[PDB]
RNA sequence: UUUAAAAAUUUUAAAAUAAUU
């Protein structure tokens, strides 16, 4: 679980710095969205 | 007006010289041709340069041949392994230090 | 257990990396085959049981 | 049709350590 944290998805060896801080953004933002989740 | 001034900047900014136990031996050859900034298995997205920051394989070759001066035996081939970052972050890094002069 | 013993085969996964080594790809290029092959292969001698 | 070579200058003025004439 450690290691597939660090990576992408497992490994980070395909993945530029800069759309990998980009998609870690990305899903950040939208982690606790609620799309995620009286007469 | 020639000579573009990114080469000073980075020299002015960074204190990086060839200690004195070293003067008796070869260190010329070593970092020419025996501190590798492409890594053994090839490419790896991370040890990329962009090819406007060139100043940075200076300090590469520094660290590579100073952690292979350091152990002791025999010195031996050092390849780049890693950059944590990545190239380009690293170069801007050292570009905001350079920049405020 | 006994293949392993009596086999002259011998699996060295270095012969990998030294042939991806020498492909000769740019470096202002978001992708990149060879350093994609060899995370996705991962040579090691650890288990080839 | 895309990439890239990037400058190797000085003699660097002073203060400390070490070697020498
Ligand atoms: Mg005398």
């Amino acid at each position: 679980a450690h290691v597939a944290s660090h990576g992408l998805h497992g490994n980070m060896t395909l993945t530029s710095s800069e759309i990998q801080r980009h998609i870690t953004e990305f899903i950040s933002s939208w982690q606790n969205h609620p799309i995620v989740q009286a007469q | 007006m020639l000579q573009d001034v990114n080469t000073v900047q980075l020299a002015r900014v960074v204190n990086l010289a060839v200690p004195d136990t070293w003067m008796s031996l070869d260190f010329d050859t070593m970092f020419k041709h025996h501190v590798k900034l492409l890594p053994k298995d090839g490419r790896h997205l991370n040890t990329d340069i962009p090819p406007r920051m060139g100043w940075l394989r200076a300090i590469l070759r520094f660290l590579g041949a100073g952690m292979a001066m350091t152990a002791t035996g025999v010195a031996v081939d050092i390849y780049l392994e890693d950059i944590h970052g990545g190239g380009r972050s690293l170069g801007q890094r050292f570009m905001t230090w350079m920049r405020q002069e | 257990v006994l293949l392993q013993r009596i086999s002259p085969l011998q699996i060295d996964p270095t012969i990998i990396s030294n042939t991806m080594s020498t492909v000769s790809e740019s470096t202002t290029q978001t992708l990149s085959p060879a350093s994609s092959i060899l995370g996705k292969l991962r040579p090691s001698n650890s288990d080839f049981s």
